[PDB]
């Protein structure tokens, strides 16, 4: 019975000072709201950074301190780095329970782009044993995380059997993904030439197979 | 950047926040390259040619 | 120090119960109550509770008393979170967290519940070698397709995990009715086909195990 608001995306560059609020529907935020800030890295990957306003968890770096702003809760990473680029959500306590913010988004300058590393299997002989044959084209290591995947059967843009999953963020914060190409043995035995084309910042990546 | 004296460090503002480098990297130049005499904050003392 | 491990990913069909447990380790369990949060696919984070692992009471929010019901097995540093009579909008992930230091300080892995209505379908393990001509470079991609399960969730290491550096395993899609999923693995040109490289993939819902070994083409 209580809305916890925070800006819904912020962009800073490595080396910048930026600070997220945390709004209360009721009034202003008082020490009494314990403030905590929660991030998020992809994999659903959740840490702790500060409580009660301004204690900072044990190992979580000095750039990141808790403040109350106004009427409201702060969270100012000083020297923000590219390592900070996550999801940051604050809790406030009314009383009784807690209340989540929506979360903001945070983009820091950093981590020089990355081609994709694409690779394209044959649907395997035990497969091929079961009167169906899929392709698949896995990529990874990609940076901005967005691309575009296009099958070509015989020189001719295949249009529907290919299905590819959305960027998923790996590790070292850099993303893959892979599309799926499906025919049936026979489709597979008739065609001659597959390729699946990536498209990412620009340049171009085509990687065929020869039945 | 912890406030501690250390010779061979260096102390410069990376996007927002401060960051060390090598006093090796440092370099004075006109022309042609200077002979650093000193190094101490803000100031640098050097030997420089025509220029 | 800190870890909090949550139960694998469950598939359940409405209706059903399920019980998630949370092990915790590095602290004394017993000084640090329990924070059950619950991350909806879309919506964002909400707190779910809190149970004092010291005299066990419970707290639920209002939106989650009734078929929620936290418990703990205090003697092995478990909480567990449990939903009775799944609703379909149930489906989202949740979190245990240790509540100290005014708020929260560690949160756990996550463990994500699909409610979804659907039989039980095994895996096919396929094995990807490169092409059958040529592929040489300063290492090697091979990969390994889950195709075609019900319910999740699917685990795959490789080598039974002493291989998990140059790893990418991909997040299950379902496509037409079932699951598939797929991992990749770069070693360098002279580990394979020189070393032994194999595929293990289990699906628990069906007691399925495979282990395949990736066989070059010719």
């Amino acid at each position: 019975q209580a809305v916890v608001t925070q800006e819904s995306a912020l962009t800073t560059s490595p080396g910048e000072t930026v600070t997220l609020t945390c709004r209360s529907n009721i009034g202003a935020v008082t020490s009494s709201n314990c403030a905590n800030w929660v991030q998020e890295k992809p994999d659903h990957f959740f840490t702790g950074l500060i409580g009660d306003t301004n204690n900072r968890r044990s190992g979580v770096p000095a750039r990141f301190s808790g403040s109350l702003i106004g009427d409201k809760a702060a969270l100012t990473i000083t020297g923000a780095q590219t390592e900070d680029e996550a999801i940051y959500f604050c809790a406030l306590w009314y009383n009784n329970l807690w209340v989540f913010g929506g979360g903001t988004k945070l983009t820091v300058l950093g981590q020089p782009k990355s081609s994709p590393s694409v690779t394209l299997f044959p649907p395997s002989s035990e497969e091929l044993e079961t009167n169906k044959a899929t392709l698949v084209c896995t990529i990874t290591d990609f940076y901005p995380g967005v691309v575009t995947v296009d099958w070509k059967v015989d020189g001719t843009p295949v249009t529907q059997g290919m299905e590819t999953t959305q960027p998923s963020k790996q590790s070292n914060n850099k993303y893959m993904a892979s599309s799926y190409l499906t025919l049936t043995a026979r489709a597979w035995e008739r065609h001659s030439s597959y390729s699946c084309q990536v498209t990412h910042e620009g340049h171009t990546v085509e990687k065929s197979l020869s039945r | 950047t912890d406030d501690s004296h250390d010779w061979t460090k260096l102390r410069y503002m990376d996007n927002h926040m401060p960051a060390d480098a090598e006093r090796a990297g440092l370099f004075v130049r006109t022309s042609a390259p200077c002979t650093i005499t000193g190094t101490m904050g803000h100031f640098i003392l050097a030997r420089c040619p025509k220029g | 120090q800190i870890q909090l491990v949550q139960s694998g990913r469950e598939v359940k069909n409405p209706g059903e119960t399920v019980k998630i447990s949370c092990k915790a380790s590095g602290y004394t369990f017993t000084e640090y109550p329990m924070l059950w949060v619950k991350q909806a696919p879309g919506k964002g984070f909400r707190w779910m509770g809190l149970i004092y692992t010291n005299t066990g009471e419970p707290t639920y929010a209002e939106e989650f008393k009734g078929r929620f019901v936290f418990s703990l097995e205090i003697s092995a540093s478990t909480a567990y979170l449990q939903i009775n009579n799944l609703t379909n909008e149930d489906t989202a992930t949740y979190f245990c967290v240790r509540d100290y230091f005014i708020s929260l300080d560690y949160w756990g892995q996550g463990t994500t519940l699909t409610v979804s209505s659907a039989k039980t379908t095994a895996p096919s393990v396929y094995p990807l070698a490169p092409v059958c001509g040529g592929t040489t470079g300063s290492s090697v991609t091979l990969g390994c397709l889950v195709k075609g399960y019900f319910p999740e969730p699917v685990t795959l290491t490789w080598n039974s995990g002493s291989l998990s550096s140059g790893v990418h395993t991909f997040p299950a899609l379902l496509q037409s009715g079932l699951y598939t999923l797929s991992s990749s693995v770069t070693v360098t040109s002279n580990t394979w086909p020189s070393q032994t490289i194999t595929c293990n993939v289990a699906h628990p819902a069906s007691s399925t195990k495979v282990d395949k070994k990736i066989e070059s083409r010719r």
